[PDB]
RNA sequence: CGGAGAGGUA
């Protein structure tokens, strides 16, 4: 959706767009992993587990 | 909805008047794009001829901006609200958490 | 396609021992100056050296 | 000396998640050929969206009674509805309801030509039974991205109050995913496959999507050469274009008992602007 | 036919007022500049081009001299009328005619953050990579070898260059020898001019 | 904990994932790092400025 | 293509009378009706004027 | 309407003299720009057909680091000479030629033998540059038919034969405006040859060798 | 088709 330019990052020095980015991408893997047992049928016992 | 935040979302989202928090608690009895009905229970009512109680939310207005200013209900019928909820989202609003 | 990530900046292995070092000369350089020896002048001199 | 590639095989995973396999290649040609049908697959390729009018509105910006959600938001959720149309190119549903409830695809007219993908998709929220929703969800066919701003012409035709434009998105394809890799031995090594894994909102077919891309890009590359009481007084003589009427003078045309009074005053003022009956 | 004819064929917005206003946009400089103007380089002549949008495109070039970034500067246009305010926006005040401060002659037109990354990633030199110790027959196979996946961009390769050397009164003597190179610096050749 | 958040779904521990060009089909090198930003849209438009 | 007027000004070194000269020459173009002592490939009589100076 | 693309109209072809044109596609449909003009890319240089030197080998000499007396220039850059020389050959595959020839002067690709249907199609270009009256030079130049560029490690002194006859191709999306809409692609194509084929039929070549390997789709 | 004050952008 965005290609931001990375020579930005090393001259003003905020990590917290690096580290947000990463995290971000985390938050979306596990609600990519639920959506799938969401997709198709599953039990609530499997959701409960994960 | 932010995946990353702070947790401070609540917060500025509840103090703020852009939403509409349950005064008492009870019952949706009736929710709507502009209207919330939501019947009290027995102790949460006042003594003599409480009734029940009536959230008008505002419709497509203007600010001080030029900027629109609506809210959304995000509950049903038959759901059980608890003093302090939150029944509407307004602007920059999800669920009652801060999104802008 | 030169992108910058959280390991493309790595800390020095030895960075630890400095700083370990570093708040124990500290830690007793200090004292030497409370004995009376170096003015306060000259020991904050000393210390942001 | 050129091994042409076969569709070997279809996949299906799913109604929406499809895997095609491209065989044989030969060197270059994966992501030469992968590439090339990703860019069409994206951009430009056929389908149906929704483009409605609701009884009691008079805006998008405006609330109706016995709703939970919002006029706006209903038209926000309209937008993603697939639709299946073969027979014609422009449709109009309709969509009536009443009693508490939410309204999904289903309770949506079920004409012969119109094929629902999702039932279940949900479009707004009934929460009393006396009330009702009745609206004509105007169907098109169309390709890319066509924004509701764009219908400012007003030189065609005025649209009423009641009339709602609403952002046409007709493009099935969500997103390709090809890889190229080594395929089997095939007594002959340096041959490569190409397994294309597409998805789409259901309203599309795997073969019909990848041999309609192929087409528009062989369709490109051909380019490698080297370079009414005033018109029934002229209806009855047999005339009926303004052409015949302005073969003829004025005054030829006030000789005839065909013509009327109102006639005569409308030629003389259509002949003032020096337009037509000019001699 | 008349003044006011004109005016509402261009209020009307009939696609025939599209190609002549190119007729008049094509050589028809116009003048840019930003609201800091502390020196002279902020006024610059420029050649428009009609690009669809409500922005302004402005030469990466030059946002040195006018001390501009892109994170929501604005500038100013302004449009000549006579021939002689034309004629000096051409040859007084063109872009391409003020490449050279008026404080020092040092040049204003230096690229950076994408230019001299890009750059030293060809003229990089690496160890060990794929079409190390090989013969090429100049800059045009180099490029030929290192856009068929063949070679990375930076590995050593000894190339043949044909460099002009206009030292002489007029005449260009072209030494042609076997030079130690690059695959990289072999493609940047082919810009690098005779002289 | 974010390595180990990125270790429960199916994602590259490392962060950082190889791209493909989009009017090339061509693999970019020095994989580059992908993932989700919250992005926001200040009140400064184009049409309240031309 | 009129991209710089170097070779322009190395002719005649004075930057201010080539703009005076051609001021009055690319009028008599535009002003009375008369074909450009250069071809033209649909330019403005600025830039048929600094290519006349050229020579 | 829904199948209604625009088709370019090649109003503008400049070329070079001899081996070096600028074909300018206009106008294209928003994002073909780059897909056409890449598709042809990658298949010029990475799938054409032509011939060029494989393996020469030296009647004296079985090694890269070596010398021949009376020769200006040295064994490795000789070789350069045979990778740049353009011959173009019969429906043969192959056929191996010879420099034998003892004389003061450069050697010009016209003192190679003609062998028949070997057709020289640069005789000015020389291989090498001898002074000495006694010194000569003799080796066997082994031509073969291919696909593409191949280098020496891919693979009696190697040749890395360079098959593609073109040298160079950078293709250039610009912007063309129709009477109102304006971000449509303009395709603009520049390319040079080695003087075998013409770099305007070299465009056709390509783009017949795609469109083959769309007929089991279309 | 103004005068002061406040806030914001480069
Ligand atoms: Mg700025």
């Amino acid at each position: 959706d965005i290609v931001l330019n990375p020579l930005g990052v090393p001259s003003r020095m905020n990590i917290g767009q690096i580290l947000e980015t990463h995290l971000g991408m985390a938050a979306k893997g596990i609600g990519d992993k639920i959506n799938a047992m969401l997709k198709q049928q599953q039990e609530v016992a499997k959701l409960r587990e994960f | 909805k932010p995946l990353v935040g702070t947790g401070m979302e609540r917060a500025v989202a509840v103090d703020s008047g852009v939403t509409a928090v349950a005064k008492r608690g009870g019952v949706v009895q009736y929710v709507d794009a502009s209207r919330i009905v939501i019947k009290v229970n027995e102790d949460e009512m006042y003594p003599g001829e409480a009734g029940i109680d009536i959230y008008n939310l505002t419709k497509y207005t203007r600010s001080n901006q030029n900027t629109c200013i609506n809210q959304m209900p995000c509950v049903s019928l038959g759901e059980p609200v608890e003093r302090g909820d939150v029944l509407a989202d307004g602007p920059s609003t999800d669920l009652g958490e801060l999104a802008l | 396609g030169a992108s910058v990530g959280i390991d493309d900046m790595v800390i020095p292995e030895k960075k630890h021992e400095i700083i370990s070092e570093a708040e124990a000369e500290v830690a007793e350089i200090q004292e030497q100056f409370q004995s009376g020896l170096v003015t306060a002048g000259e020991r904050y001199n000393k210390v942001i050296d | 000396e050129f091994l042409k590639p076969r569709l070997v095989d279809i996949e299906q995973v799913s109604s929406t998640h499809a895997k095609v396999t491209l065989e044989p290649l030969e060197r270059g040609f994966g992501h030469t050929l992968g590439n090339a049908l990703r860019r069409i697959l994206l951009s430009s390729m056929p389908g149906c969206a929704v483009t409605v009018e609701i009884d009691g509105v008079l805006h998008e910006y405006s609330t109706k009674e016995g709703v939970q959600e919002d006029i706006l938001e209903i038209l926000l959720n309209l937008k993603g509805l697939a639709v299946r149309v073969q027979g014609k190119d422009e449709v109009i549903l309709t969509l009536n309801k009443s009693g508490i409830g939410p309204v999904t695809a289903a309770d949506i007219t079920h004409d012969g030509d119109v094929e629902i993908v999702k039932p279940q998709h949900v479009i707004c929220h009934l929460t009393d039974e006396n009330a009702s929703i009745s609206m004509r969800i105007k169907v098109q066919r169309g390709r890319g991205y066509v924004p509701a701003s764009t219908r400012i012409h007003s030189e065609e035709d005025e649209r009423p109050i009641g009339r709602l434009l609403v952002d046409a998105c007709y493009s099935p394809v969500e997103r390709i995913a090809y890889n190229v890799e080594a395929a089997r031995v095939e007594q002959r090594t340096d041959l490569d496959k190409l397994v294309i894994e597409m998805e789409t909102n259901g309203t599309i077919d795997p073969e019909e999507a990848i041999r309609r891309a192929a087409t528009i890009l062989a369709e490109q590359l051909e380019a490698f050469v080297d370079l009414v009481r005033s018109a029934n007084c002229l209806k009855a003589e047999a005339i009926h274009y303004i052409g015949d009427l302005v073969q003829r003078t004025e005054v030829e045309l006030l000789k005839t008992p065909n013509l009327g009074k109102k006639s005569l005053t409308e030629i003389k003022d259509v002949l003032a602007s020096r337009g037509l009956s000019l001699g | 036919t008349t003044i006011k004819a004109a005016k509402k064929m261009v209020e009307r917005e009939e696609a025939v007022v599209w190609d002549i206003l190119d007729e008049v946009i094509r050589e028809h400089p116009v003048l840019l500049n930003r609201a800091p103007t502390l020196h002279r380089l902020g006024i610059q002549a420029f050649e428009p081009v009609l690009i669809e949008g409500k922005a302004i495109q402005l030469h990466p070039l030059v946002c040195a001299a006018y001390n501009a970034d892109f994170d929501g500067d604005q500038m100013a246009v302004h449009v000549p009328l006579t021939l002689e305010a034309q004629l000096e926006a051409r040859a007084l005040m063109m872009s391409t005619n003020n490449i050279l401060s008026p404080a020092n002659g040092e040049p204003i037109i230096v690229p950076s953050q994408d230019v001299v990354l890009g750059l030293y990633y060809m003229t990089r030199d690496c160890v060990n990579a794929k079409g190390e110790g090989m013969v090429l027959t100049g800059p045009k196979e180099a490029e030929r070898l290192y856009r068929s996946g063949l070679a990375s961009l930076h590995a050593r390769v000894k190339v043949r260059i044909t460099e002009y050397e206009k030292d002489a009164n007029g005449e260009l003597v072209a030494k042609t020898s076997l030079k130690d190179t690059t695959v990289g610096r072999a493609i940047l050749w082919m810009i690098v001019p005779k002289g | 904990e974010i390595k180990e958040l990125l270790k429960l779904g199916d994602l590259p521990t490392s962060g950082q994932i190889r791209l493909y060009d989009g009017r090339t089909g061509e693999q970019f090198e020095r994989p580059v790092t992908v993932g989700y930003m919250y992005m926001l849209k200040l009140n400064h438009l184009v049409d309240d400025k031309m | 293509a009129r991209v710089t007027v170097q070779d322009a000004v190395e002719k005649i070194g004075n930057r201010f009378d080539l703009v005076l000269v051609a001021a009055r020459r690319a009028r008599q173009m535009q002003v009375g009706g008369k074909d450009p002592l250069v071809p033209e490939e649909n330019d403005k009589t600025t830039v048929i004027a600094l290519r006349e100076i050229e020579e």
